């Protein structure tokens, strides 16, 4: 019976789409079981995914077809017809801001298809290219994502030279277009192959296309449109390209007519912004490889004073596709001009960079513009200056921003290698991560402060550094985090786990080590559950840290968090309570809590916050035996919160911390305490001054007799510290006056509890 | 031994398809995961036990720790999709296996009756 259960893990699958923490792992776990059953019963899971993709067919939606098509091209990557051609092509073709990445995701369905495929895709393109002689073009725009190998594409361009003529034309403007793209998809996947061109039947087809395809160009618009495709066509034949240097004088009258476009003696802008499209094509192409690099010194200069004039701002994309082509070409006047300018040259840098470092043997690798990095540094701190004391010129800085911080995650060792310097960086960086009004810059900020923070990265910044500026960077954030904070805490996890290999390998070292202290600490009261546990994954890096020092006091407790709503606050409120030992970190993790948890009560007469704080001042408290008795008092004047729309909560909440979460080092003051009030409710003679003094009082029998109940262990120790007999005797003084009402009957009653 | 293969098998499928604790389900799929690698032409035998459970738990689960295994087998079983048919544990007399070993008279207890008046009959004199 397995086909059934493949068809059960299939329906799993289905069943756990969106559309219809434990759901995410099952459904990552039950996608990646169908793609390493796929590597097998292909088409059984294959069948599925197209089955469940038509139905769903026919946000959540849009996440549902992405977990089916990330499935699928997953599935056909890791591939060993009928159902592919007849089922799922179709399906594919009727996907080609979620749009995008659909049109993305299954176009790379499409493309994996197509490898063992393509006689079927080249089969439906080759009939709606029939069909088109005899207009919906959409069909044709498949040509763009497929896998193109140069048996492919030769067989492409002969197909489409027989029927160009015959076809729309409509039909003659999507295939040329589409023709681009495919060409560069061959080149892109099989540099080899294209390198291997260049060392008469590919370029027979080439120039029988370039030839109708120039025929086809009757306007400005129409050679706008064609001439991209013409180099390219042009490029796909070498042997003309050398006749030409010295049946080919439209070839000749083409380049020259590029020539003239890029020089701007063509008065036509379409033209000339058509041939930098072109040009840039062209150069793009010599660096998969030659007579091309002639052609290439003809045109470049020309190109580069088109494209990188600051004087004349050329109307970015295509100058990130002519400044990596130029770098590959020859590894610098445009990239000083780049340097210095329009901020988008500084980004059409930045990004070029990134490319260079995130996409063949020949090409020159990064390292050439470690000569540089001084003037990339500056740019980063003239940049996020500027993205700070900041409209399009202030959003245009925004872009540049996360673009330099990208560059920075892509690689780091350029801007330390050229050099304080990495201080500044780190600093710049750092300062990042608190902005509100940037999610996108200060998340790739993290990352690449983490990808900084790696071994090898830091060996560059040894130890000394970096101490001095890992602690101040700990420091300034553990700071910022104790005035988005979630993702920054999970980032402090894995900056720590490197910290901890950092030293492995191996002032405000102790100030930072506090400070980070009393962030995880003020984390643990944090109304967001997933906070809380990262802060408690926290502690065992601080414990690892630890281990790794010493091995050249609250460690048990520590540990303890480690390894673990309401039920987590009072998990988290237990082992507080655990913590004997005083520290600088805990007790300023307290009196700034309080402090804040004070200033939160006024505001207040959010509130899930104002209990955690007060569970966590109750619970921590015990370390700081004054601050703790003012606390204390308040929260004895809180029992008796009158406020109208909060009061109940407040004296239920105040009365069940107290009750079940204070520190038992702190039950001798609260005994003194509740002692000392009670006593004020007597006069001279003795006797009951009896609505305020009567909540007490109930609260207080509430709060003790919970107290009481609690077998929390050590309690035993501190609960003799204290007499309780005044004031358990002024409480049953009190409640004695209290009349024989049915209110003041239930207290009399819980009395009786509490005295049991 | 193929057969002490079968018997092994069957005896770890069938504490998996009656045993209610998610805990005891952990570690005998961990053991059917590696079992299946192991001896993947005797696997089949176990298939019809196994397949109502894992269609129950594929469908309902959601412990990545008891899926994974799962996941395992089934990846496994259609990696090496036989020699032996259920029908193999009959041959040599274990079809009940699986049958016996399931929750809590007439035709047993009439051979029983026989055995023990055979086993009095020859053991006291």
């Amino acid at each position: 019976r397995p086909v059934e259960w493949v068809q059960a893990v299939v329906s799993r699958f289905d069943e756990q789409l969106p559309i219809k923490t434990h759901t995410k792992v099952s459904t990552e776990h039950n996608k990646e079981c169908l793609i390493n059953i796929s590597k097998y019963k292909f088409s059984l899971v294959i069948s599925g995914l197209t089955t469940i993709l038509k139905n769903v067919n026919n946000k959540n939606l849009y996440l549902s077809q992405l977990i089916i098509l990330d499935t699928l091209e997953k599935c056909l990557a890791g591939q060993p017809e009928t159902m592919l051609v007849k089922q799922l092509l179709p399906e594919i073709c009727h996907f080609l801001q979620h749009a995008a990445e659909l049109r993305n995701s299954a176009s790379g369905v499409l493309f994996s298809l197509s490898c063992n495929n393509f006689n079927a895709v080249f089969s439906r393109i080759s009939t709606r290219l029939q069909e088109l002689t005899v207009v919906d073009v959409h069909d044709i725009e498949l040509l763009q994502y497929i896998n193109v190998d140069c048996a492919k594409l030769k067989r492409l361009l002969k197909e489409t030279a027989f029927k160009f003529k015959a076809l729309k034309k409509v039909a003659q403007l999507a295939v040329i277009n589409s023709l681009e793209k495919a060409f560069w998809n061959w080149v892109e996947n099989y540099p080899d192959e294209f390198t291997k061109l260049y060392q008469t039947d590919m370029a027979e087809c080439a120039e029988k296309l370039f030839d109708l395809v120039d025929g086809f160009a009757e306007s400005t618009k129409r050679k706008a449109a064609v001439w991209p495709l013409q180099i390219i066509l042009l490029i796909l034949c070498p042997e003309i390209i050398q006749d030409i240097s010295k049946n080919n004088m439209n070839k000749k009258l083409f380049l020259d007519s590029l020539r003239k476009a890029l020089a701007g003696h063509g008065g036509s802008r379409q033209l000339t912004e058509s041939a930098a499209i072109a040009c840039v094509k062209l150069c793009k192409a010599s660096t998969y490889i030659s007579v091309i690099f002639l052609l290439v010194q003809s045109m470049v200069v020309d190109l580069k004073n088109l494209l990188f004039n600051p004087s004349k701002p050329f109307s970015v994309d295509l100058m990130i596709d002519c400044l990596v082509s130029c770098f590959r070409i020859s590894p610098n006047q445009h990239f000083k001009i780049c340097l210095a300018s329009p901020s988008t040259f500084h980004y059409v840098l930045v990004n070029s960079l990134h490319r260079i470092i995130t996409n063949l043997d020949w090409w020159p690798k990064i390292d050439a513009v470690y000569c540089h990095s001084v003037e990339l540094r500056n740019m980063f701190g003239e940049t996020l200056h500027k993205a700070v004391q900041g409209d399009l010129e202030t959003r245009s800085y925004k872009y540049l921003l996360l673009s330099m911080v990208k560059l920075i995650h892509a690689d780091p060792k350029l801007l330390l290698c050229n050099p304080g310097s990495t201080a500044e960086l780190i600093t710049g960086l750092v300062q990042l991560v608190p902005q509100s009004h940037m999610p996108e810059i200060a998340q790739e900020a993290m990352e690449a402060l983490l990808v900084l923070h790696q071994l090898d990265s830091i060996d560059l910044w040894p130890v000394e550094t970096f101490w001095e500026i890992s602690s101040q960077m700990l420091f300034y954030i553990c700071k910022k985090l104790t005035s988005s904070s979630t993702e920054i805490l999970k980032w402090l996890r894995e900056i720590l786990i490197c910290r901890n290999k950092f030293l492995l390998k191996n002032p405000i070292c102790r100030q930072a080590q506090t400070k980070l202290e009393v962030a995880l600490y003020m984390f643990l009261w944090n109304p967001d559950t997933e906070a809380v546990l990262v802060a408690m994954s926290c502690f065992r890096h601080l414990c690892e840290e630890a281990d790794i020092r010493c091995g050249v006091p609250n460690y048990n407790t520590f540990m303890e968090f480690a390894s673990v709503r309401a039920a987590l606050q009072k998990r988290v409120m237990a082992l507080l309570r655990r913590i004997e030992h005083p520290t600088a970190g805990n007790t300023e993790a307290w009196e700034d809590t309080h402090a804040k948890w004070e200033q939160a009560t006024k505001l207040i007469l959010s509130l899930q916050e104002w209990i955690n704080m007060t569970g966590f001042l109750c619970a921590l408290g015990g370390v700081c035996l004054t601050p703790v008795s003012k606390f204390m008092d308040r929260l004895l004047s809180l029992m008796v919160c009158n406020h109208e729309k909060v009061g109940l909560q407040i004296r239920t909440n105040v009365k069940d911390l107290v009750g079940l979460e204070l520190s038992p080092a702190l039950y001798p003051m609260l005994f003194n305490k509740l002692k000392n009030t009670i006593s004020k409710f007597f006069d001279s003679q003795g006797q009951v001054l009896l609505d305020t003094n009567t909540q007490f009082v109930e609260q207080t029998i509430a709060i003790m007799k919970n107290l009481l109940d609690n077998h929390t262990e050590g309690s035993s120790e501190h609960l003799g510290q204290a007499s309780i007999e005044t004031m358990m005797l002024n409480l049953v003084r009190y409640v004695r006056v209290l009349g024989n009402m049915v209110h003041a009957i239930q207290i009399k009653t819980k009395l009786c509890q509490l005295v049991e | 031994d193929p057969k002490i293969q079968a018997l092994l098998l069957t005896v770890l499928a069938t504490l998996v398809k009656y045993t209610t604790d998610e805990f005891d389900q952990r570690i005998l799929y961990e053991y059917l995961a590696e079992a299946s690698v192991v001896f993947p032409k005797v696997f089949p035998v176990v298939h019809n036990l196994l397949d109502s459970k894992i269609n129950t738990l594929l469908s309902l689960c959601q412990d990545p720790n008891l899926l994974n295994p799962i996941h395992g087998i089934v990846q496994s079983v259609v990696y090496h999709e036989p020699q032996y048919q259920t029908s193999y544990l009959q041959s040599f007399g274990f079809n009940g296996l699986w049958r016996f070993a399931g929750p809590f008279i007439p035709d047993y207890a009439e051979l029983i009756v026989k055995f023990l008046d055979a086993l009095i009959d020859t053991y006291l004199p």
